[PDB]
């Protein structure tokens, strides 16, 4: 028939010492699912941090190259930059502005409204003597060369998207977000003077 | 009870679960990294850079 | 309303020196029906003993030593009287319903049958042969050997994963006196309850107990009713297949809590909600119970239930659906989902009908004298006293979503289920399967 | 300062194996010079003798030095 | 070739039990570790014997090749 | 000298599919004969070899076998299968004559 | 005649699967290397960068560079010029091409020792019996003029004439600068110098041992946790009568 | 469809593929080899073209670049050292996996079974390549006979040659478009991949008793992805521990010396899971004749379906054929030895005579002891 | 306070007769009873009863399908239709308050159908299984036959609307039988639970129509019919009849106490494993009387040629008035007893609000079912081995007997 058909005596067989009648599976189990969960729990765990780390190393295998120079020093003999022109030098990785500025340049760089700057900044605080002004040539937008006696305020002018800087190298008009880079630097002598 | 109250607390709830897997996962990585670091330095005393460091920073 | 219900006559109850309660529930009604309700079954079964209560219901009516057969069934005929039965695996019942002109005579009837069977060693011989053959029916109806197996693993094991009948061995085998034994053993007063619902006056029911009931106790055991052996749940499943049937029966469950644990009316609530479904209803539009509903959206299943099977210590609450061997998984998703759904996000809204649709039925639970009467019957004998639908009705009216939430979650959530499936059932994924279908990935 | 090698070549070139073939080798070397016309070389003997040697002053050189 | 189309199959039953009621662990000593041997012992004459056989001409063939490297004693006696 | 017969059984127990309690026919491999054979089978017999391979898959799975005293036995192997898909051959071998 | 001896293995400090390298000792190893091999060696992957951190100082390795000029860029008029050698430029090259290096050596061409250790089977132990293991060639065989014998090298007559003997140098931390000893030293360098993960490697085989380790065996209690249900399992034919 | 595992176009595949994916419960590891394969063509590819972003194609750069992203690419020792050693684990791995199936009757899944020889001879092809782009000694001699070796084919050949890599003779421009090949072939590789998988998937995945599975079948989702995931991480400790800790482990040397058109080196051996084939290559002395026995060795292949004769699918009861299994599995053991050794009587011999072993035990021994068997069963 | 509160009938001008009867029941049944029925269908049409009896749930012109059904269960009700060949009953049952709220739908289910082309157009595949289910049991299949064999016109017209037609019904045929039945003056507007004046003052609404009688059945001309179903079931299924006893008609509760009479007699006078009883259906204007047995196939023949004979002999003069004592006392009980679950008490109060338009209390449907004896019984017994018999069979039937042969 069917009445006739039993289930099988899974006992010792298999069930864990906390499940042979006369006595309830529940509150028993419900602490095995604690156990069975825990195995589980902590394997996610060790795989998250085996991942976490495969990620990682995965991820700086990029991110930079472990091929990075230093060149901080460079000599400059300021009489081959008379008045009114400015020289670009290769300097690292990037080209740096070595300006020989005029009576004019500079008095016009000083008469310039700083509270109503981008980037707020007196020409005479971003460098050292006057009529010696030095920039990282790489425009903060999206870093193309800022081209030197070109724009609207007799400084630079980026060709990429159309940036006006000033001969302080500070940006006035356009795009870019803050004025250009003054690296560190220091004058030796009367026509002698040095960056980084 | 551990695995009663681990289970009733972090392993029921699905949410409950895989929080406690970060959770742990920090802890277990903190933990992991020292000890290893240690026994590995350990095996290897005075061979290390660390450990000659010194003799142009003193040990 | 509220009041109608009020309004409503009290259960009277008494017991007796001898253990028997005698209760009632008095109506204009001139008809009546009264019984006494035994609290035997085939949980009180042994391995050996199995189907005892049954294949004594079998004879509990044809006669007794002091009216043989031809005499009580013809003096019952005779007076219009129907005395009808049965045996679960907790609850036995014997019950007559006259126009209570007779609570004395039937009263008389009953005990003359708890007490005195004939049980004529021929008249055995040929129930034997019946009931093997009426269990043969039993077995065709699929919709039934599906529950029994369910119980067969869900409480393997123990005494309730016996099933009622009794195996076609012991059937064959019982001897006239087991019957006796069985008997002797289970029927005793403390255990019995005479219970009635009509035109009856509880007093002259009393005194008619208390009058062919003549029972005695002397020792303290007599006074004394056992506690059964705890039933043992089991995350499990039973998988009878053959392809060879029209289509395929399932049934899941999680142990329920037993009949004294007051969640069961949340719990109640709860199958209210996703209720049950037949093609024939009337309703791709039905209420909230999307298994309904996606069972007609989907063609899912031919029928689906709900249910709350409880015991004395125990229970299955879980649900039941008939299905094309072909949509099996669906339904078994859809369904189970809805468990979840149940559990994890259930609405004040649903519940507000859940609970109407149950105190709809609570009432009509007791519509006549031989329901009203099975109520007390069974009140008694697992409630204690008798549970006026004026309590029901607060019990379940108090009711909130968040309560459902926390009772199903409590007893469904992460909860290794009973599974049964007899027929085509090819298509029903694996235990894994199912079992991680209890838990939502919240 | 003296090689801990050659010290310990020396304690070496006496462990059994050696003698065996430092004289299997010491015997084949005046076993060629001695004639004027032979294609035989003693190279063989000489790398069995070699071998077994510094086999050990592997097994133990390495103590020595720091 | 999806599930509910594979094959007739009739009165078929079957009886297992949630992964939490039973143990994974399991019978290991009892059932366990005899299998196993059971089995070493059952192939372990039929997979090693052709490996046993290679390993031979192996050092046969290798040992032969060494030997042939050396000095005939008697390649000049004289 | 040496019986077929003698070599029979000896194959027959160091094959070993008797050890996991099914038949000679029960391993045939299904190519298109065997199917349009077994799909003749007798529902008795369809039924028997359907348990007696998924009882195999079942122990296979498991890595263990049947006990000693299971294991069918050479002189009692049934080739339930074996006259039916002849019949089917030599069916199929008459077509393929005439389609020429 | 393809006969050939066969370098015994040496119990180096780093041998060991978890052992690192005795960064000391290669220190001294750089030694070996700067001030007697790298003057027929080429050492083109290294650079005193490297040396940084692992067994030399940052001010130390640069003064370190300094001591060597370099050709440097074209002018302002371009013109190949000399300077100081910066803490980035590699080991200095002491040929100009090959043919430059094969004249000044007898002809024989003395290989870049980057990768040596890892170019020959047997690494430092070949190495090591290399330099430590010249003599007298045994009788009837003659090595040429400008070869010398040492048996451990393929046909006996190498092209380098012994490079190390006793006090050629002075290891500056007050070590017995024994031939064997100064001939450890070099190899030990060789060897990180083929390869400076070397220690971090193996620090990191370390740490998988231990995660397979714990990892494998979880993952198998719940393959089988998850298959039990199969395992365990009972079929049952039952047909009819 | 509520489901949405099963009603979306996309999603369903994959809950069509590794999950409901009907799948034999009895399957032992010897079907692990496979996802494991997968995984090496995924490992493969992440590393390599990870690798790819520092090497530079060109004669005067590729050796030293290589070196550049070990010794400065962080990690970039790592990421070769996988990449490297990830060859191997996947030549291991698809061996193992041709093995079980051969033993399985595996390959009477016909296509599933011939774009698998599609994927070794792809896999062989693009593992050649790529060697050849370090540009060591090895890389160099390798790729001049490897190449050199279509010279075999009359009239086409000389030609094919003078064109297969640059012009006249093995340099820059046959090294640049090696590495293209190499960029290109992995991606090839998973394109036959998928459709291997689909002539399968057509048929259910085979089974170790070689009866039909119907019977039973698992949802390979809790099952087997766990069973899988298991494999991989067997599988992959011992991969790891080579990367770790002896990283040249299974790595020739010799290719530590950057090329030198002028001298091949005396003891050029093939890398191991090159070595069988090469053996028969050499042990038949004829440019011609060793090349076909070459091509035969891998291309013979195809034929093992045709030389099916048991009338039972696997070979689990077929004792006989069983054993003449592993004779083959350490014939082909013994060229691979044989294959690491220079051309002395010692060897030579027991060359060409495993080098036909191996042969005979496939075209004329297993069919024959086929039929064989059968008849000891009385058909 | 007792909860007596005698049923008040009010027959509105229409003739829309309404009864009620407050019983404090906490769960009150409304019900809307109509004279509809397969009984007034022609040869085409056929079915449209059923069909209607299934659109239930089809939009109205105050609520749509969707609101109908939530709108119903958002309070637990229950809408349910039960209908003979000739009379319509839609009941729906819920509880305090929400009877009122219950009621507009009722309402709309019963007068404003609008019986949509493609609702129905894509219901009627419905009828199928409707008529599959049913058909489960052998007993309706040989009653539907029966019926079928006994008359020829209207009510011998099947319940479960036929095959051929399934399909065919159209969205008109539904609203022509609407009008033509679904009218006043064959209405009742009956229920428990509920205050007479509250389920009065609903009747208002409720008036939509008029038209007394719009189609009214033709009369049932009787036939001794004989219809044979070979279909090898391993049991047959027979029904034997003979014209007799109408509704109210006099000549009725003769049978009614010779349905009890027999009964002990015919099955106690057949023996083996079987089933034997006493058919009994009372209509407007005819009836049918006689026996159904279930019986194993073999013994076929046997069984209803036993309990045919005992119909036969009990006409003979075999009834002592001990008999008819007894019996007289069962209906005296399944009358009472099947009267206290309140969906077949609402069936008492209804059945007579409109047949009649009056409520026989249970003490003179008693006086009357007392009032005859021993007198008729014997004599109604005859009336049955003269008159014409008509008989159905479902089953092997290889050895059942035709009528010809008794
Ligand atoms: C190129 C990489 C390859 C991958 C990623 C791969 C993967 C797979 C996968 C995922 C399976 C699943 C079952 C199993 O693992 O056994 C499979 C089966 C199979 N493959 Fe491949 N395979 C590749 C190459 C090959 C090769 C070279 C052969 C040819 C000998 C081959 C022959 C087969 C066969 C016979 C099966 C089906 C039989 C069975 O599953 O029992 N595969 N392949
Ligand atoms: C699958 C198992 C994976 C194991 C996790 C790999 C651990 C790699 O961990 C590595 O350890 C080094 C030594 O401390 C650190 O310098 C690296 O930054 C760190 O990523
Ligand atoms: S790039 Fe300088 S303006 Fe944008």
């Amino acid at each position: 028939s069917h009445t006739d058909i039993k289930v099988p005596n899974f006992s010792d067989y298999r069930r864990p010492p906390d499940d042979y009648s006369t006595k309830s599976s529940r509150e028993s189990d419900p602490s095995r699912k604690g156990f069975s969960y825990l195995v589980t729990a902590v394997t996610t765990l060790g795989v998250a941090y085996a991942a976490k780390n495969v990620v990682t190393q995965f991820v700086s295998s990029m991110s930079a190259s472990a091929d990075v120079l230093a060149m901080s020093k460079i000599e400059i003999k300021l009489s081959d930059i008379p008045e009114g022109k400015n020289m670009a030098f290769k300097w690292r990785g990037k080209p740096l502005f070595v300006r020989h500025r005029t009576k004019k340049e500079i008095d016009q760089e000083a008469a310039v409204e700083v509270s109503q700057l981008r980037d707020p900044q007196h020409d005479l605080e971003r460098v050292k003597k006057p009529e010696w002004v030095i920039l990282i040539g790489v425009c903060t937008h999206l870093g193309c060369v800022p081209i030197a006696n070109a724009g609207d305020f007799g400084g630079y002018y980026c060709p990429c998207h159309g940036s006006h800087y000033d001969a302080s190298g500070r940006i006035r008009k356009g795009p870019a977000p803050l004025n250009l880079e003054v690296p560190s630097y220091e004058f030796t002598s009367d026509d002698m003077v040095i960056v980084g | 009870t551990l695995t009663a109250r681990l289970y009733s607390l972090l392993f029921r709830r699905t949410s409950t679960f895989a929080l406690t897997i970060v959770v742990g996962a920090l802890l277990f990585e903190r933990a992991f990294d020292q000890g290893a670091d240690a026994i590995y330095e350990h095996i290897n005393e005075g061979k290390l850079w660390k450990h000659i460091k010194h003799k142009y920073e003193n040990k | 309303y509220a009041q109608a219900l009020q309004s409503v006559p009290e259960t009277q109850v008494s017991q007796l020196d001898n253990g028997v309660r005698v209760a009632s529930e008095q109506s204009s009604q001139p008809t009546c029906t009264v019984g006494v309700w035994i609290d035997a079954g085939s949980r009180y079964e042994s391995e050996k003993n199995n189907g005892a209560g049954y294949f004594l219901e079998h004879l509990a009516f044809k006669g007794t030593k002091n009216r043989p057969q031809n005499a009580l069934e013809k003096e019952v005929e005779s007076m219009g009287a129907h005395l009808n039965a049965y045996s679960s695996r907790e609850h036995t019942a014997y019950y007559i319903k006259a126009l209570s002109k007779d609570v004395p005579k039937a009263v008389e009837l009953l005990a003359d049958i708890v007490q005195n069977c004939s049980l004529e060693d021929s008249q055995i011989e040929k129930e034997r042969d019946v009931i093997v053959r009426e269990l043969q029916e039993n077995d065709t109806s699929m919709r039934e050997v599906v529950f029994n197996y369910l119980h067969a693993t869900a409480f393997q094991g123990t005494g309730l994963a016996q099933s009622v009948e009794g195996p076609s061995e012991n059937i064959r085998k019982l001897s006239r006196a087991d019957l006796t034994e069985y008997l002797s053993t289970h029927y005793t007063a403390p255990r019995m309850v005479l219970a009635a619902a009509g035109g009856v006056e509880h007093q002259q029911l009393l005194e008619l107990a208390q009058k062919h009931f003549g029972g005695v106790p002397f020792t303290y055991d007599d006074d004394a009713v056992p506690t059964l052996s705890k039933c043992r749940f089991t995350g499990s499943q039973i998988r009878h297949r053959e392809d060879g049937l029209p289509l395929a029966h399932v049934a899941i469950a999680v142990e329920g809590p037993g009949w004294a644990h007051p969640d069961l009316v949340a719990l109640q609530v709860a199958n209210a909600i996703i209720g049950h479904y037949d093609r024939t209803y009337g309703g791709g539009l039905h209420s909230s119970s999307p298994l309904a509903s996606i069972a007609v959206t989907n063609k899912l299943c031919q029928s689906f239930q709900t249910f709350s099977i409880c015991y004395s210590e125990t229970g299955l609450f879980g649900f039941y659906f008939v299905c094309d061997r072909m949509s099996i998984d669906d339904m078994m998703f859809v369904l189970q989902g809805q468990w979840m759904r149940l559990c994890t996000s259930i609405s004040e809204s649903e519940v507000l009908r859940g609970k109407n649709f149950l105190r709809n039925a609570l009432v009509s639970h007791l519509d006549g004298t031989t329901p009203v009467c099975e109520d007390i019957g069974r009140e008694l004998l697992t409630y204690g006293r008798r549970i006026p639908l004026e309590e029901w009705e607060e019990r379940l009216a108090e009711v909130d979503a968040r309560m459902v939430r926390e009772v199903c979650s409590k007893y469904i959530y992460d909860q290794c289920p009973a599974v049964a499936g007899p027929g085509p059932i090819e298509q029903l994924p694996d235990y894994n399967r199912i079992r991680s279908g209890m838990f939502w990935l919240r | 300062l003296v090689d801990p090698l050659t010290t310990v070549r020396e304690q070496c070139e006496q462990l059994e194996k050696c003698v065996k073939a430092r004289e299997r080798l010491e015997l084949c070397d005046e076993r060629v010079s001695s004639r004027s016309q032979t294609e035989e070389d003693c190279t063989e003997e000489l790398f069995d003798f070699l071998h077994a040697r510094d086999h050990c002053v592997a097994h133990k050189l390495f103590n020595s030095l720091k | 070739r999806q599930f509910g189309h594979l094959t007739r199959v009739r009165h078929l039953i079957t009886y297992s039990l949630s992964p939490f009621e039973q143990r994974p662990f399991p019978h290991y000593f009892s059932k366990g570790v005899p299998n196993v041997w059971r089995r070493l012992r059952a192939c372990i004459l039929r997979v090693a014997p052709p490996f046993l056989a290679f390993y031979l001409l192996y050092t046969w063939g290798t040992q032969e090749f060494e030997k042939s490297k050396r000095k005939n004693p008697a390649a000049y006696v004289n | 000298s040496r019986w077929l017969e003698g070599i029979r059984k000896w194959y027959y127990n160091a094959a070993g599919f008797n050890k996991y309690g099914l038949m000679r026919d029960d391993t045939i491999y299904e190519n298109d004969d065997v199917k349009e054979a077994i799909r003749r089978l007798p529902e008795n017999l369809y039924d028997d070899r359907m348990f007696r391979i998924k009882r195999a898959l079942d122990l296979n799975m498991r890595q263990q076998i049947l006990p000693k005293e299971q294991w069918t036995k050479y002189e009692e192997d049934v080739p339930y299968l074996e006259p039916y898909l002849k019949e089917v051959i030599r069916e199929r071998k008459e077509r393929e004559e005439w389609d020429k | 005649s393809d006969l050939e001896l066969h370098p015994p293995s040496y119990p180096w400090s780093h041998r060991g699967p978890l052992s690192s390298l005795d960064h000391t000792s290669i220190r001294r190893g750089f030694q070996v290397y700067k001030q007697v091999c790298s003057s027929c060696h080429s050492m083109d992957y290294v650079a005193y960068r490297h040396l940084v951190g692992v067994c030399y100082t940052e001010d130390e390795a640069k003064a370190l560079a300094e001591e060597v000029e370099v050709q440097d860029g074209p002018n302002e008029d371009g013109e190949m010029f000399m300077r100081p050698g910066k803490l980035s430029d590699y080991f200095p090259k002491p040929y100009p091409n090959p043919e430059a290096a094969r004249a000044a050596n007898n002809g024989a061409l003395p290989p870049d020792l980057s990768y040596i250790v890892r170019a020959r089977h047997g690494g430092e132990d070949y190495v090591f019996s290399l330099l430590t293991g010249y003599c007298e060639p045994p009788t009837g065989v003659s090595v040429r003029e400008g070869l010398y014998f040492n048996p451990y090298f393929p046909g006996q007559a190498i092209g380098m004439a012994p490079p190390i003997y006793n006090d050629v140098l002075e290891f500056d931390d007050g070590t017995p600068a024994t031939m064997s000893q100064v001939a450890k030293d070099v190899c030990t360098f060789l060897r990180w110098a083929a390869e400076p993960e070397h220690d971090h490697r193996k620090r990191m085989g370390l740490k998988m041992l231990l995660m397979m380790g714990l990892l494998v065996p979880l993952v198998y209690y719940m393959k089988r946790h998850k298959w039990s249900v199969l395992k365990s399992r009972k079929l049952a034919y039952r047909p009819p009568k | 469809a509520p489901n949405i595992r099963k009603s979306h176009p996309l999603l369903k595949m994959i809950n069509n593929s590794l999950i409901d994916l009907p799948a034999p419960s009895n399957i032992s590891a010897w079907w692990n080899f496979g996802s494991l394969l997968a995984v090496c063509l995924m490992t493969q590819i992440l590393t390599g073209l990870l690798l790819a972003m520092h090497y530079t194609a060109d004669t005067s750069l590729a050796f030293s670049s290589v070196a550049h992203t070990c010794r400065n690419v962080q990690y970039g020792w790592l990421i070769r050292n996988l990449h490297a050693n990830g060859a191997s684990f996947f030549f291991i791995c698809i061996f193992l996996h041709i093995g079980r199936g051969l033993y399985y009757g595996s390959y009477l899944y016909k296509e599933t079974w011939n774009t698998g020889v599609i994927l070794l001879l792809t896999l062989m092809a693009t593992a050649f390549v790529g060697y050849v782009l370090p540009w060591g000694q090895m890389s160099f001699w390798g790729a001049t006979v490897i190449t050199n070796l279509f010279s075999a084919i009359p009239y086409i050949g000389h030609t094919l040659v003078e064109w297969a890599w640059g012009g006249f003779s093995v340099d820059n421009p046959t090294l640049t478009r090696f590495f293209a090949l190499h960029f290109l072939l992995p991606f090839a590789i998973a394109g036959i991949t998928i459709i291997h998988l689909t002539f399968l998937h057509e048929s259910g995945s085979n089974n170790p008793l070689g009866i039909s599975s119907d019977s039973d079948k698992i949802p390979f989702h809790p099952y087997y992805s766990f069973k899988d995931i298991l494999g991989l991480t067997l599988m992959l400790t011992p991969f790891l521990t080579l990367a770790l800790f002896s990283p040249n482990l299974l790595g020739d040397p010799e290719n530590f010396t950057p090329a030198n058109p002028l001298v091949t080196p005396p003891h050029i051996k093939p890398e191991w899971y090159f070595l069988f084939a090469y053996a028969i290559l050499r042990s038949i002395p004829n440019k011609l004749g060793g090349v076909l026995a070459l091509a035969a060795s891998v291309l013979i292949l195809f034929l093992i379906p045709f030389l099916h004769k048991s009338k039972q699918r696997t070979m689990t009861f077929r004792p006989l054929s069983q054993t003449l299994f592993w004779l083959l599995v350490a014939n082909l053991l013994i060229l691979t030895w044989i294959g690491s050794q220079p051309v002395e009587h010692p060897f030579i011999i027991i060359g060409q005579m495993a080098s036909l072993s191996y042969f005979t035990i496939l075209l004329i021994l297993f069919p024959t002891i086929g039929t064989l068997e059968n008849k000891m069963l009385n058909y | 306070p007792p909860h007596p509160q005698d049923l008040e009938i009010t027959k509105l001008p229409n003739g829309l007769v309404i009864a009620s009867l407050e019983n404090y029941s906490p769960g009150s049944t409304i019900g809307v009873f109509i004279k509809a029925g397969s009984r007034y269908e022609n040869s085409s049409n056929l079915g449209t009863s059923h069909l209607l009896r299934l659109a239930s749930s089809l939009t109205t012109k105050g609520a749509s399908s969707f609101k109908i059904t939530r709108g119903i269960e958002a309070v637990g009700g229950k809408l349910s239709v039960e209908s003979t060949r000739e009379n319509m009953a839609y009941t729906v049952e819920c509880l305090r308050d929400d009877v009122e709220i219950l009621m507009e739908f009722l309402l709309n289910v019963t007068t404003a159908p609008e019986f949509r082309p493609w609702e129905v157009a894509d219901l009627q595949p419905q009828l199928k299984i409707d008529k599959a289910v049913a058909f489960q049991n052998p007993q309706t299949h040989v009653i539907e036959n029966l019926h079928a064999a006994a008359y020829r016109n209207a009510l011998a017209d099947s319940l479960y609307c036929p095959d051929y037609r399934i399909g065919k019904v159209t969205s008109v045929e539904l609203h022509d039988f609407v009008q033509n039945h679904f009218t006043s003056a064959r209405m009742a507007l009956v229920g428990l639970g509920v205050s007479h004046p509250v389920l009065k003052n609903v009747a208002e609404q409720l008036l939509n129509i008029r038209g007394g009688l719009g189609l009214s059945g033709a009369k049932a001309k009787y036939r001794g019919g004989e219809i044979r179903e070979q279909n090898g079931d391993s049991l047959v299924h027979a029904a034997i009849v003979a014209e007799s006893a109408a509704i109210g008609g006099a000549e009725a509760n003769a049978f009614s106490v010779l349905q009890h009479v027999l009964g002990a007699n015919p099955h106690v006078k057949r023996g083996n494993p079987f089933d034997v009883s006493a058919f009994n259906a009372s209509y407007s204007d005819s009836g049918l009387f006689g026996f159904y047995t279930i019986s194993q196939a073999a013994y076929a023949g046997q069984v209803i040629k036993a309990a045919y004979n005992q119909v036969k002999t009990i006409a003979q003069g075999n009834v002592s008035n001990e008999n008819v004592q007894a019996a007289k006392n069962k209906l005296k009980a399944k009358y009472l007893m099947s009267v206290e679950s309140s969906e077949g008490f609402l069936e008492e109060v209804g059945s007579q609000a409109l047949a009649a338009g009056s409520y026989n209390p249970p003490s003179t449907v008693l006086q009357q079912i007392d009032a005859v004896a021993d007198a008729d019984v014997i004599k109604a017994a005859k009336k049955f081995v003269s008159r014409q018999k008509s008989m159905a069979a479902s089953g092997n039937l290889g050895h059942t007997p035709f009528v010809d042969e008794l």
